[PDB]
């Protein structure tokens, strides 16, 4: 490069910022899915469409660990994914290099929103199109964390994004209250996800990971196929 | 050597619910004391404190430079350090100084900020940390440490023997001792209050 | 190469600032806070922007950043624009620590910010913070101390101020309604109260809603307080209870 | 382990006259106790009106004086004319200087007619600093040749001695006759005797043989 | 029109109009002649007053013993090159101990002139060299372009007007190789004097002449020692 | 409205300081005059108020103790290049014990005149006039923001330069003197400006063989008009 | 790294951006200082506090040394930038040469920080234009003005911000040697020039004075409301 | 090599010093100056390398000159303190070592009196006495022999005598002429060259 | 080498040998040693000659870019602070240096001593050199601050013979410079050859 280093992104005459705005337009274009807290771990449901018969399902992954407890999933572009994947693997190590400690929730969401605000106001990039869904059972009560290319970040009960995001808005508000199991968090989820889903939901449809107090674990499409009975 | 340019001894023991930390008092240049009230053990947060050791300078730069980093951590999260956190944290501030290193040997000492769980450690001055269950030892006079300790120390021990031992422990060591002495301070810490207490020693 | 770039560095025509202006708009709208002092005492007043049903607010902490053992900020405009700076201004009031062994003054603290954000303003053509913040504080020279922060990098002393587009009709209010030095720390909370009852069209004033964080001076403490969520609601319920008992004279 | 300096020998004389300049050495180059060749003269005409000695070790010698010769070009590039004699000396001091922590080993004698055409005989040492002399001699055999020419050109030590100028033609002959009372007790001092004459009209070279061994 | 703005925009018909524009820059200057015989070479300039009192800004400037450049168009892109080719000439002769070849020196400038004629943000340098000196196989008369396409000539001319100076030398290049000195100049001069208008010629103001020879250092004569190689000229017919 | 600043006219000059040239315009203007006895130098301090102090404006200003300097434009940009031809005097004095010739300074000046760019600005906005007496007697040279350099014996620049060349070619000859020179150049001053000549609206600065330095204090300059 | 050049020159001969920003210094407070012989004054105006706040923290009259005091226009924060570099630079001067620093040394600092902060690239300039003051050894008392071009300028007596041009006019008739005689008339030739600015009802008045050998010292406001009560006083003698 | 002392009292510090500025085996300058006011409060001998006494005051004059003049008002003799030991200990471990050997001497107008120490390690240490050079192997044992925590000033002079007057009977150096500075809630005040005739 | 230099009522008195050797060798007898700054400045050589040499050199190219930027000669406090500064960088890297500046100042006369050390003391007398201590005695005991002109000459005459009969390195002539109001201005340069048969009889 050359040092020219400015910033693509300004104020608008209103007093907003355009960019932003239009990056949350390809994360609400994005794949639907859902994530939900219930009082002893967290569950997290994707939806993986293969648009053909010829694509493997075993290769590409959407429910990511980062460490034996803390998972991550997003609504979004695919290849922006992978790049805060990594980033965020580096991040925890450098707190378990210091600390000697497992990384909290919390704190990952503190530092992997600063990668991401700063790198929309830093010079000559776009920022991202994807929106995330990070989980974890950390010190016993388990935590549900939602950040966004706006460099923000929440703290849902139970929350969705992707398209139709308001449809499972109102039907997580109504369906789900205030205390679950793992065991009844997974019925719903499917059941918001067959909301929007397309006819037939096999084991390669959906993909789910879970949190417990035990530890971060991804389903095996075994278990998803086997929990399929007594559908949505 | 360079350790025993200033002295000092640092001891920490662990009793039953609670633990006791002391230090002697001098501060001195090689044969000629200056003071008598030359702090070596700081509080880092409440039921937890640290003791230093060795070169004067060493002692008050790591002491500030840790209160820097400590500040941080207590404002990015809610919760208050654990004793294990800390020792980690000590353990990264001396390695990074591999090769111009600091000359000082912590101790730390302190409960659990959630039980009445007790914690002693003891590093090197490069960052070798050292967990025990009944004492840790610091300073130039090490050997006439552990003779106490090793002769002295109890399992399981009342907040009262537990000061009547660590006080004949420091007052028979310090005094065989040259270059360290005059007078020593004693920090006995439990669940419900924190106890200081200054011993009578031989001010020669 | 050329034609791409934005140009935030130049004046207006008019002969003054061309994006500045259009930053400041923005702090009037999504967010209002205020904070009052005119004794041993000062508060802050909150506001919830989003306050839908399925949120967690399992941070137990808020908009009120504890930033020091003797100061803490309410910031409103674009939200993860402030956690540059209060990362920031945090290790700012540290460094201060290292250096002299002695707490930071307030005022020096916020010279140090607004040099920040006047270095983005001056060179480079990056783009400027839009943030404007409150600070509350006690220090060995003047006590407690008021200070509203701009995206100019200008600031100034207060004792009643005032944030957002909503709360620009409350700074007709606060010249009305305030004191001299009488700030029994039940008037400044029943004209905290009384302020974000006109102003906040939200009706009744539900106690989720808003919040309120204090800092009283200990012996050598300097307590912090976020007071939770019970006390709100007698108070509202005491504001409402002087509502029914002054309309009496009707 | 690798020593950088090493010494080589050789003997530099140079005399201010009224209008003109003599420059003189030999031509022996030797190193420790064997003799490299016997063809090696230290006489430099940088200009038209100044020659350069330059004694000590020779490695230094040949790389000071391709310097010199690049910053004369420099000088008239940038200013239309040529150095004087006192401007070369003042900017030798400066190259001179400028390897204070890692310096040369050479001693360094300029000769030659000012801008009035008078002869003028600047001295230098190792590090730079110098000054205008009527005589200096330097090399191996420095000592063996400072004190003759104070009593013959200084006239100094002697009652009711007149002062009379120095010719050109005497002090042909009080060239010649130190540089045979130095080989004889030098071992550095060898055989050919290349002198330089500056005049107001040009440099002439000459030749003189010494003993051979 | 559009893309005829920067240096790293071709055109859609291929042609960077950056360096068609440098082209016109070299044809402001004034005019000056180069050629060579079998064993010199010699380059004659001509010069041009601001105003009366003003002296006249020189064109001929020594550069080494054996190589002198004459010089059209800026005066900036004059000297930063003038500063590279003292440089360079002065590098091999404190290396090597050998005068540079005048023609792997040339091939040095279109290499130094390359690069801010292909990168963003750097204009070509307006500039229009002739070169002549010796390298161990006798004379040479170069000439440049803000292009950078280097010319082995035997006898050019750049600058106003230049078109009638050429015109002179092909009826006449074959002259160019037994004739000395004294009508070898003043072959060069009479070409010259058609770039002029038709009521003054050379009145020892506003010309110059350098000469490389065998046994001949590069020397630059100025309206003084000129005035020998003045006479014996015919007049202008009509 | 946003073109290169470094790019060549369609025409073929240049964009940018082609309007350089246009900036000396709106200066005062200023004359100077080589003499056989020495340099002579005037000009113009344009007085706005009388609130305003008048020995605080300063045109000509000393590089060395044998060479003077008249500015004409933008005044800070030329106090860029004065302190820079100050100190490379004394770079050439303290590294050869000679005083750099009038020429030589301006070519130290005149490499920086176009150095202007991104990596390694725009142009400077002044013309100078340096004079000064060295070892081939008094000379006076005359430079520009384009960095053309060139030797004039009697030059006249600023606002009103154009009237003031012409009347000068009148009233020069070679054979001049340093007296007549300087009440020469001063008619040629009343001529070109709007206000009453008096001894606050000029300055002069001259500079000799024998008297090596230039020296005009006030009421020396009430002597001269007096004698007009 | 913003290599792009802000500043250029236009088509009839002029800098828009130096000529773009003294506008910003017309939109701002006026200032005035004139010098006496040994006490010299200066007196911004237009306070317009808020009448419940505070005003310690509005303070536009500041010092660098003990000798030198400082007045401006423009907007507020870039001003705090050339103040607390200026202060460092007069300190790091007695770090050198030991000497106290020479009011004529410092404006030439802030000037030529002011010139390359408009020729270099992709900086927009400064926006103040500062006074001066100071008395410095041998006791000559002088004052020198500023620009945003960065052209350091003695004067005798300044007015700047909105109504410069006005409050100079006033003192443009008002030349007389016998005001800077008695230095509690001097005063009260700065307060009656303060008059003729907006509304100067005896409270937007901020003078403060130094005597060249003490630290400034910022008059009461009583003394404001009593050399305004001379100035009414002074003023009923025109019958 | 050359003698300090810093007898410290209820609500004053009594500093003291000498003027003599040695050379290899003469004395140059017999009426040197070792102290350095660094505001009205404030004093700072000092003690040590012959090129890093001067730059060192010189260095710490100036940084404690910004923060009066930016923010308004004066540090505290405990922020002074700490505020040397840091530039003290950030270029110890560096290329160029610093080798000096002096405290301060503060009065606090909410704290009082105070006094310190310094090493060239860059240790601190609050006293209530203190001294530097050979001459503190002769003089602390008559400090801690005739000492009160509640003495006056009077006294404290003649203190300064008994201990000044064991200085010119053991010694191998010279040391003729003291000068003597006393800090109060006024500020600095100097007092008398206490000086010891020849004839 | 010796140099010595005093202040009294009617300005600086400067004086110093010409003698520079080499080992046990003599380079020459006649080596100007007090190095002619400004009109209005002098400086001294002392050990390393051309370090002192070099740096006072150095330390004119600031003092004439000072005048010309302040339109004021500078002071001599000030020209002493400078010098510190520069050879302070160079500490531990073998400078030998350990001259004097005098001059006359808006303050009266100048007199200050700089080391390659660091040190930069004012003062009344100095002496310096490696037979230094001989000039100490001598004129410590003929010194007063109420002299004339001609009895100050004669002082500062014989105190430079007394030490180059004492010492061997130093000898040659007796330079002497004499510092006004005005400026400097040279008195006389005797031998010592003939200052011997002077003070015989």
């Amino acid at each position: 490069e050359r040092g020219y280093s400015f910033s693509l992104t300004t104020f608008s005459p209103s007093g907003k910022l355009v960019q932003i705005e239009y990056a949350l337009a390809a994360v609400a274009g994005g794949a639907p899915s859902v994530g939900i807290k219930a009082a002893n771990g967290v569950v997290l449901a994707t939806e993986k469409k293969q648009k053909s018969i010829l694509y493997d399902e075993r290769s590409v992954h959407k429910v990511e660990p980062i460490t034996k407890h803390i998972g991550l999933v997003y609504s979004g572009m695919g290849p922006d994914y992978r790049v805060l994947v990594h980033r965020a693997r580096k991040l925890a190590q450098q707190y378990y290099l210091v600390y000697q400690e497992p990384i909290p929730t919390a704190q990952l969401v503190q530092r992997v929103a600063s990668v991401m605000q700063e790198y929309t106001q830093s010079g000559g990039v776009r920022p991202f199109g994807v929106s995330l869904l990070i989980c974890g059972w950390n010190e016993g009560r388990p935590y549900l964390f939602q950040s966004d290319p706006s460099g923000a970040y929440f703290a849902w009960k139970a929350t969705a994004m992707g398209k139709n995001y308001v449809n499972g808005k109102t039907f997580l508000e109504k369906r789900y209250n205030e205390d679950l199991e793992l065991e009844d968090a997974i019925h719903t989820a499917i059941l918001t996800l067959k909301e929007s889903f397309e006819g037939q939901m096999t084991e390669d449809n959906i993909e789910v990971g879970i949190c417990n107090e035990a530890g971060f674990r991804r389903l095996t499409p075994t278990e998803v196929k086997d929990y399929l009975a007594a559908i949505a | 050597s360079i350790m025993s340019y200033n002295g000092g001894a640092v001891m920490a023991m662990k009793g039953k619910n609670c633990v006791a930390i002391a230090a002697d008092r001098r501060f001195g240049i090689q044969a000629q004391m200056v003071t008598t009230d030359f702090q070596k053990i700081f509080p880092m947060g409440d039921r937890l404190y640290i003791g230093l050791a060795g070169l004067a300078t060493d002692v008050q730069t790591v002491a500030q430079r840790l209160k820097f980093r400590l500040n941080l951590y207590e404002l990015k999260e809610g919760r208050q350090i654990k004793p294990y956190t800390l020792m980690s944290m000590v353990a990264n501030l001396l390695y990074e100084k591999r090769f111009g290193p600091y000359y000082t040997e912590p101790v730390i000492a302190g409960l659990d900020p959630k039980t009445f769980k007790p914690f002693i450690c003891s590093l090197d001055l490069i960052g070798c940390p050292m967990v025990t269950d009944d004492f840790v030892v610091s300073g130039t006079c090490a050997e006439q440490m552990y003779g106490m300790c090793e002769s002295l120390w109890e399992p399981n021990m009342d907040p009262d023997h537990l000061f009547e031992t660590i006080s004949q422990a420091m007052l028979n060591a310090v005094d065989r001792d040259a270059v360290s002495g005059m007078g020593v301070i004693v920090h006995i810490i439990e669940k419900d209050k924190i106890t200081t207490r200054t011993l009578k020693a031989r001010m020669d | 190469s050329r034609r791409y770039d934005s140009r935030t560095t130049i004046f207006s025509p008019e002969g003054r600032l061309y994006q500045v202006e259009y930053a400041m708009e923005a702090i009037g709208h999504a967010g209002t806070c205020l904070g009052i002092l005119a004794n041993d005492g000062v508060l802050l007043a909150a506001e919830r922007r989003n306050i839908h049903k399925l949120l967690d607010e399992v941070f137990f902490s808020e908009k009120i950043y504890k930033l020091n053992e003797d100061m803490a900020c309410s910031v409103a405009g674009i939200t993860s624009d402030a956690n540059v700076l209060t990362n920031e201004l945090r290790l700012i009031a540290q460094r201060y620590l290292l250096q002299y062994q002695e707490p930071i003054p307030c005022e020096q603290l916020v010279t140090a910010l607004c040099d920040i954000k006047q270095a983005y303003t001056q060179f480079g053509g990056k783009r400027p913070f839009g943030v404007s913040l409150l600070y509350i504080g006690w220090d060995k020279h003047y006590g407690f101390q008021l200070y509203q922060s701009d995206p100019s990098g200008n600031y100034g002393g207060w004792k009643a101020t005032c944030i957002g587009n909503n709360s620009a009709a409350a700074v007709s209010m606060l010249k009305q309604d305030y004191k001299e030095g009488e700030m029994t720390l039940k008037s400044a909370l029943a004209l905290a109260i009384k302020v974000l009852n006109k102003t906040m069209d939200v009706s009744k004033l539900s106690a989720e809603k808003v919040e309120i964080a204090t800092l009283t001076r200990e012996n050598g403490k300097t307590v912090i307080r976020v007071l939770k969520q019970k006390e709100v609601e007698q108070l509202i319920k005491k504001h409402e209870e002087e509502e029914a008992k002054a309309e009496r004279e009707k | 382990r690798f020593s950088p300096y090493v010494f080589n020998g050789g003997t530099i004389l140079a005399i201010a006259g009224e209008d003109f300049a003599i420059v003189a050495s030999d031509t022996r180059l030797s190193e420790g106790f064997s003799i490299h060749t016997r063809d090696s003269p230290k006489c430099y005409k940088l200009t038209d009106k100044t020659v350069i000695g330059c004694s000590g070790f020779h490695g230094d010698c040949l790389t000071l004086t391709k310097i010199i010769e690049a910053r004369l070009k420099m000088y008239k590039h940038s200013n239309n004319k040529a150095m004087t004699t006192g401007a070369i000396a003042a900017m030798l001091s400066t190259i001179l200087y400028s390897r204070r922590f890692f310096p040369y080993y050479v001693y360094n004698i300029i000769g030659g007619l000012d801008e009035e055409g008078k002869g003028a005989v600047y001295s230098f040492d190792p590090v730079g600093s110098y000054q205008r002399d009527s005589f200096k001699a330097g090399g191996s055999a420095s000592a063996m040749l400072q004190p003759l020419l104070d009593n013959q050109v200084g006239f100094k030590n002697m009652q009711n001695v007149e002062h009379v100028p120095l010719s050109l033609d005497r002090a042909m002959r009080l060239v010649k006759d130190v540089f045979i009372s130095a080989a004889e007790r030098d071992v550095y001092t060898g055989d050919a005797l290349r002198i330089c004459i500056v005049t107001k009209e040009g440099i002439r070279e000459e030749t003189v043989s010494l003993r051979k061994d | 029109n559009q893309y005829d703005n920067d240096v790293t925009v071709w055109s859609p018909q291929g042609r960077i109009h950056q360096i068609e524009y440098a082209m016109e820059a070299v044809k402001q200057g004034s005019a000056t002649v180069g050629l060579k015989s079998k064993t010199h070479a010699v380059l004659v300039a001509l010069k041009r007053a601001q105003s009366e009192l003003a002296a006249h800004q020189k064109k001929i400037l020594h550069v080494d013993n054996h190589i002198g450049i004459s010089i059209a168009g800026l005066t900036a892109d004059a000297r930063l090159l003038c500063n590279f080719m003292r440089q360079e000439c002065l590098d091999s002769r404190f290396v090597f101990d050998r005068p540079l070849p005048v023609s792997r020196l040339v091939s040095l400038i279109g290499s130094k002139t390359q690069i801010p004629t292909q990168r963003y943000g750097r204009r070509p340098y307006g500039v229009g060299l002739l070169i002549a000196g010796y390298d161990d196989m006798g004379p040479h008369i170069f000439q440049t372009c803000p292009s950078a396409n280097y010319f082995d000539c035997r006898a050019m001319s750049i600058g106003a007007r230049s078109q009638s100076a050429r015109t002179y030398l092909e009826r006449h290049m074959s002259e160019f190789m037994e004739c000395n000195l004294n009508e070898l100049v003043k072959h060069g001069l009479r070409a010259l004097r058609e770039t002029l208008p038709a009521e003054q010629d050379l009145t020892t103001k506003n010309v110059s002449i350098g000469i490389v020879g065998k046994d001949l250092e590069f020397t630059i004569y100025d309206d003084d020692d000129v005035s020998p190689f003045l006479e014996g000229l015919e007049e202008r017919p009509q | 409205y946003d073109r290169g600043v470094n790019t060549f006219s369609p025409e073929g000059r240049l964009f940018q300081v082609e309007y350089a040239i246009e900036a000396i315009k709106l200066g005062s203007t200023a004359i100077g005059i080589q003499t056989s006895e020495g340099v002579c130098l005037a000009v113009e301090k344009r007085i706005t108020s009388p609130l305003m102090e008048p020995s605080s404006i300063e045109k000509i200003v000393e590089i060395d103790a044998h060479i003077g300097c008249a500015m004409s434009g933008l005044i800070a940009d030329a106090k860029t290049l004065i302190d820079k031809a100050r100190v490379e005097t004394q770079n050439h004095w303290f590294t050869y014990n000679e005083t750099m010739t009038v020429e030589s300074v301006t070519q130290a000046v005149s490499n920086l005149a176009l150095q202007f760019g991104e990596e390694d600005s725009r142009p400077f906005g002044v013309a100078l006039l340096f004079g000064g007496v060295d070892e081939k007697g008094p000379q006076l040279f005359h430079m520009d923001p384009s960095g053309t350099f060139v030797q004039c014996d009697a030059r006249a620049i600023g606002s009103a330069s154009e009237g003031a060349q012409s009347s000068l070619q009148e009233v020069y000859h070679k054979s001049m003197t340093l007296k007549e020179a300087i009440k020469s150049s001063l008619i040629i001053l009343k001529q070109v400006m709007e206000e009453k000549l008096n001894a606050t609206n000029i300055e002069l600065a001259t500079v000799q063989p024998g008297q090596n330095f230039h020296m005009f204090t006030k009421e020396e300059l009430e002597e001269v008009i007096k004698d007009i | 790294s913003y290599d792009r050049a802000i500043t250029v020159f236009s088509p009839d001969g002029h800098l828009f951006q130096v000529e773009y920003a003294q506008e910003a210094v017309k939109k701002g407070s006026t200032a005035v200082g004139v010098r006496g012989r040994d006490i010299v004054v200066l007196g911004v105006e237009k306070k317009s506090v808020a009448k419940l706040q505070d005003e310690r923290t509005v303070r536009k009259i500041c010092a660098l040394d003990d000798n030198v005091c400082m007045a401006f226009a423009g907007l507020t924060a870039d001003a705090r930038i050339v103040i607390n570099r200026a202060r460092v630079e007069c300190q790091s001067h007695r770090l050198t040469v030991e000497d106290p620093v020479t009011v004529e040394y410092i404006t030439r600092y802030i000037a030529s920080l002011k010139q390359r902060y408009t020729q270099s690239n992709g900086r927009r300039p400064f926006g103040i234009s500062a006074l001066i003051v100071g008395f410095d050894f041998d006791g000559t008392p002088r004052l020198y003005q500023t620009d945003p071009s960065g052209t350091y300028h003695a004067w005798k007596a300044n007015a700047i911000g909105r109504g410069a041009k006005s409050v100079r006019e006033f003192l443009e008739k008002n030349y007389t040697d016998e005001a800077i005689e008695t230095d509690d008339l001097t005063i009260k030739l700065v307060i009656k020039a303060l008059l003729e600015v907006v509304q100067s009802g005896g409270k937007n008045i901020e003078l403060a004075v130094m005597r060249r050998d003490q630290s400034l010292k910022i008059l009461n406001p009583e003394e404001i409301e009593k050399y305004v009560a001379e100035i009414e006083k002074e003023k009923e003698e025109n019958e | 090599m050359e003698y300090l002392i810093g007898i410290q009292g209820p609500d004053y510090v009594l500093v003291a010093s000498d003027r003599v500025a040695a050379s290899n085996i003469v004395q140059m300058k017999d009426d040197h100056d070792k102290m350095f006011k660094m505001s009205e409060k404030i004093l700072l001998l000092c003690v040590g390398e012959a090129g890093d006494t001067v730059q060192f005051a010189e260095y710490i004059q100036k940084n404690v000159q910004l923060y009066k003049m930016r923010n308004g008002y004066e540090l505290s003799p405990t922020a002074a303190a700490n505020f040397t030991r840091r530039n003290l200990a950030d270029c110890l471990r560096s290329r160029t070592p610093y080798h000096v050997n002096l405290l301060l001497a503060g009065y606090d107008e909410h704290e009082g009196p105070a006094l310190y120490y310094m090493d060239y390690l860059a240790a601190l240490a609050k006293a209530p006495f203190a001294a530097h050079g050979y001459g503190a192997f002769l003089t602390l044992s008559i400090l801690d022999r005739y000492y009160t925590p509640t003495i006056s000033r009077e006294r404290a002079v003649e203190l300064l005598r008994k201990c000044l007057e064991e200085l010119q009977k053991r010694f191998i150096l010279n040391l003729p002429t003291f000068s003597v500075r006393i800090i109060d809630k006024n500020g600095i005040h100097d007092l008398d060259n206490i000086s010891f005739p020849k004839q | 080498t010796t140099t010595l230099a005093f202040k009294f009522r009617h300005g600086v008195i400067v004086a110093a040998d010409s003698r520079a050797t080499a080992g046990a060798y003599i380079a020459s007898q006649t080596v100007k040693k007090v190095i002619e700054i400004n009109p209005y400045l002098l400086g001294t050589m002392a050990g390393g000659a051309a370090d002192c040499s070099f740096w006072e050199r150095l330390l004119a190219r600031q003092c004439r870019i000072y005048e010309l930027r302040n339109k004021e000669r500078i002071s001599v406090a000030a020209a002493s602070k400078l010098l510190a500064n520069m050879v302070y960088q160079y500490k531990g890297m073998g400078l030998s240096m350990g001259t004097m500046i005098c001059g006359w100042d808006k303050r009266g006369p100048g007199l200050y001593y700089v080391d390659s050390e660091g040190n930069r003391i004012s003062g009344a007398t100095f002496s310096v050199g490696s037979g230094s201590v001989y000039a100490y005695g001598v004129m410590d005991r003929g010194y007063s601050y109420d002299l004339e002109v001609e009895q100050a000459y004669d002082l500062a005459r014989r105190a430079i013979y007394q030490a180059t009969y004492r010492d061997a390195y130093s000898g040659g002539a007796v330079n002497l410079y004499h510092v006004r109001e005005d400026g400097w201005i040279r008195v006389s340069s005797d031998n010592v050859a003939d200052l011997h048969e002077k003070y015989s009889g």
